[PDB]
């Protein structure tokens, strides 16, 4: 719809600027789950490396 | 309304001889233009993913 919107109303597009939030991060330890497979837990040591 | 009518007028009396009554034969014309306004709401927003 979005795109449709703008080719409908707009003789041109150029970019211009851009930001990429992560967010909600969660490191997540993994263990053996009771009865078999694997149960999952929030980790608050467990680090996400950004560069 | 606007009414619109040529001013009848008299054609010629006096001395020529058998005139009688009559009228000048003319015709009108000009420019009408017309100017309207209309006020104009925005468009809805869309949700819509399609």
């Amino acid at each position: 719809l979005e795109f449709q919107h703008l080719i409908e109303n707009y003789g041109s597009i150029a970019p211009d600027a851009l930001t990429v939030t992560i967010s909600e991060i969660a490191v997540k330890d993994v263990t053996d789950k009771t009865g078999g497979g694997v149960q999952v837990t929030d980790s608050t040591t467990g680090r996400l490396c950004m560069l | 309304q606007i009414f619109l009518k040529i001013l009848p007028q008299s054609g010629p009396i006096g001395g020529i001889k058998s005139m009688g009554i009559t009228t000048l034969v003319q015709y009108a014309v000009g420019i009408m233009t017309v100017t309207m306004t209309f006020k104009l709401g925005p468009r809805k927003a869309t949700g819509r993913w399609n």
